[PDB]
């Protein structure tokens, strides 16, 4: 039937990461959320009028179980490599998540985008342009969201499986 | 009719339910939303115990309330006042007679001393179950000291001098089976010769017990306060989740364990020997019920420098490759397989944490702090009892000890692995990952051939248990 | 999964705690701090068949006697708990077993009469008798002793067939 698209969500922990998902997944218009509910992370989407299914993994909470980064990552199609904008060690740790994703899938083209979220108030820490040099110099799309109003939610999840579709 | 009720001017806790105070969801009745005075009443309710309650209130309040102002909330709790005589008891006071006092005696058996008995639940849950709050502020120690040690009247007596005793046994703060455990298992390396440990001269049903023990004890340590508010995730995770991480560490240090285990291994039928035997280990982590193990083993297997050993895999006994596949699918589809496991086995058990984190974590950020109903910002309170089911699930498996002896020196030798030595992460795993590359080169280079490493026999013994007289 | 409410009662003193914290975490517990409410879970394989019991272990103290109603009515199956060597706690288990009748409008709720301290040479009250009163509820009757394990899982596995074949 429809196609089904297993998607990855990594990157830091401690900064919002898991927002990106439960804002996507969720009743969009109710801020309420069970994640231990069998298909909190599948959604039934239509992409470019094309319908299909995502599978998203995001393993929030599990970062200091650095050895199974692997294994959770052999899983996807396409990867959300998140950092939060106002936190540089976790942008400057987007570059390691990306070599490491392209051992494991053992390509140099695997479908990404570089995702920076802002999770509060606190003073941004990373401008645009730093990020969009970094994402042009892989190749690949940069996306902004924000972990309070769901701008850029959309966006982001639907950017990557068009790379995907087009890999 | 119902009992009359103090003056809610002179006593908060008698305000009348409304949904500006409390929300309730759709035979107790469960609170979605609720003012802290409308929770602490329901905590302490004169009509019925609700001792779930008590332990989601207490391991997640802090969230909404701090702990002294808990203290004080529910000490204004205790002091309910007593009515006055009615009028049949003033016309026979009038006559020199002894009133009845009917509607005091009941509102004291009926209200007061319900009431204030779950007051001193509440207190004694807090002392016995989440004592922290005491070790991290001496004056709130001083305070529940205070309070419990000037409780006057004797119906609350017993409980008053118990739990006076049970605060100071806390400050200065054994297990029987009617079966003994098995008889240790050797192998190459024989007892008191820790030198000689390593990963094919242990006996492999001796690793996977000892290794199950030490996980067993890391997992059982771990307490709610590392895990509400999301803590082991913040700035400050060493100091508020210490218990978490070394269980965390441990796991991760043994996967890399295994995996430089197998990569160091040039040679191809002495790395294969290496691979079964991990497998015969994770089998009877199976046996014992020991996820956390299990998964251990799988994430080696399906790391980088591992997964990619086409030449090994091939040479693994069929009756291995399924065992391994069967561990591997309970992590599919979201863990679909594991959870259910989890859910049907008899405990002792070593659980997997990660779920349970992200599970927290997800539940305290998809879920918002207050409701806001009729112009009032209620407490979000079905938010907390999500966060305490996954706590109260945690804490059940944690109450079974296993039946299994200690090898005192096995244990150290597995508290002591630290196959990264002085390296850093990135150095350590790209230096797994190039040892791969070099006894497995990508196609088409030709396969190498190795020398042998090991000077002792590579035959198991095999993971089914002996039993001498 | 089925779940399975449990609940242990009897007089002040007689073990019901100890009975319970044996069965949960293996352990003995030599101190007396007396009960108000505490509630346990355990998950195990009965029969092959895998449950939930929620224990919910109650207040002997005779301060705390008119708040029973409340349990009684949640609670799926009764543990009724006398100690061997107490004459009063075995004289009390009658009281336990018509309020628990009364108030859960029932001649036929599962229940198990247990007499605890098991381990104890001085006993007051022989096993005939209770087998006698045992008998006329139509239950089982099963000595233990928290101290040294004996019977007590027993007494607990024996009440969740009853909850079961209920
Ligand atoms: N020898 C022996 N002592 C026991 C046994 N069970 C309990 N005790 C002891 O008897 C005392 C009372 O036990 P406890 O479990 O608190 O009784 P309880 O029925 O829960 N009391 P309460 O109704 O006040 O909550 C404790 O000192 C305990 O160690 C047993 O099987 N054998
Ligand atoms: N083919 C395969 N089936 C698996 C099931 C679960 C985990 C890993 C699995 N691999 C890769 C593998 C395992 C072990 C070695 Cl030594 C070399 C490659
Ligand atoms: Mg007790
Ligand atoms: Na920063």
């Amino acid at each position: 039937g429809m196609t089904e698209y297993k998607l990855v969500v990594v990157g830091a922990g401690g900064v919002g990461k898991s927002a990106l998902t439960i804002q996507l997944i969720q009743n969009h218009f109710v801020d309420e959320y069970d994640p231990t509910i069998e298909d909190s992370y599948r959604k039934q989407v239509v992409i470019d009028g094309e319908t299909c299914l995502l599978d998203i993994l995001d393993t929030a909470g599990q970062e200091e179980y650095s050895a199974m980064r692997d294994q959770y990552m052999r899983t996807g199609e396409g990867f959300l490599c998140v950092f939060a904008i106002n936190n540089t060690k976790s942008f400057e740790d987007i570059h390691q998540y990306r070599e490491q994703i392209k051992r494991v899938k053992d390509s140099d083209d695997v479908p990404m985008v570089l995702v920076g979220n802002k999770c509060d108030l606190a003073a941004r820490t990373v401008e645009s342009r730093q990020a969009q040099d970094l994402a042009r110099s892989y190749g690949i799309p940069y996306i902004e969201t924000s972990a309070k109003t769901r701008q850029g939610v959309e966006d982001a999840f639907y950017t990557l499986v068009r790379e995907i579709r087009q890999h | 009719g119902q009992m009359r009720l103090p003056s809610a001017d002179v006593y908060r806790f008698a305000e009348p339910d409304s949904e500006e105070n409390i929300i309730f969801e759709e035979g107790i009745p469960i609170i979605k939303a609720g003012t802290v005075i409308k929770l602490i009443e329901r905590l302490t309710y004169h009509m019925y115990a609700d001792p779930n309650f008590v332990r989601t209130f207490l391991t997640t309040y802090r969230s909404f309330c701090k702990p002294q102002e808990l203290l004080s909330l529910i000490i204004e709790r205790f002091e309910i006042p007593e009515p006055e005589p009615t009028e049949a008891d003033r016309i026979a006071i009038e006559n020199g007679d002894q009133p009845l006092s009917a509607e005091l005696k009941r509102f004291r058996k009926e209200y007061i001393q319900p009431v204030q008995l779950r007051v001193l639940n509440v207190c004694r849950h807090w002392v016995e179950h989440h004592f922290y709050d005491f070790e991290r502020d001496a004056y709130l120690l001083q305070r529940m000291e205070e309070f419990i040690g000037t409780v006057r009247g004797k119906a609350m007596k017993k409980w008053v001098e118990s739990i006076t005793k049970i605060i100071q046994r806390k400050k200065i703060a054994n297990i029987t089976f009617q079966s003994s455990p098995p008889t240790v298992e050797w192998h190459i390396s024989r007892p008191g010769h820790i030198e000689t440990f390593d990963l094919l001269t242990l006996h492999p049903i001796e690793i996977a017990r000892q290794l199950t023990l030490l996980e067993s004890d890391l997992y059982r340590a771990v307490q709610p306060s590392e895990l509400v508010g999301s803590v082991w995730t913040k700035e400050d995770k060493e100091i508020n989740s210490p218990n978490l991480l070394k269980m965390i560490r441990h796991t991760t240090n043994l996967t890399l364990w295994f995996e430089k285990c197998i990569v160091e291994t040039e040679n191809l039928e002495e790395r294969v020997a290496v691979v079964s035997r991990i497998i015969e280990i994770l089998q009877v982590f199976q046996e014992l019920n020991n996820f956390n193990g299990v998964l251990e083993v799988v994430s080696a297997m399906n790391s980088s420098p591992v997964y990619r050993l086409d030449h090994t895999f091939e040479q693994i006994p069929s009756r291995q490759k399924k065992i391994l596949e069967e561990a591997h699918e309970l992590s599919e589809d979201h863990y679909k397989k594991y959870l259910a496991k989890l859910r049907s086995i008899n405990p002792p058990c070593v659980p997997f944490f990660g779920i349970y984190l992200t599970n927290i974590l997800k539940t305290e950020e998809g879920n918002p702090e207050v409701l806001k109903r009729h112009g009032k910002e209620l407490i979000n309170f079905s938010k907390r009892r999500k966060v305490a089911e996954i706590t109260g699930e945690i804490q059940q498996y944690q109450n079974q000890p296993y039946c299994l002896r200690v090898e005192s020196d096995i244990k150290r030798f597995f508290e002591n692995l630290n196959p990264m030595g002085n390296s850093m992460e990135k150095e350590f795993t790209d230096y797994l990952f190039n040892k791969s590359l070099e006894i497995e080169p990508r196609n088409p280079k030709p396969l190498p051939r190795f020398p042998k490493k090991y000077s002792y026999p590579l035959k198991s013994p095999g993971v089914r248990p002996s039993n001498p007289r």
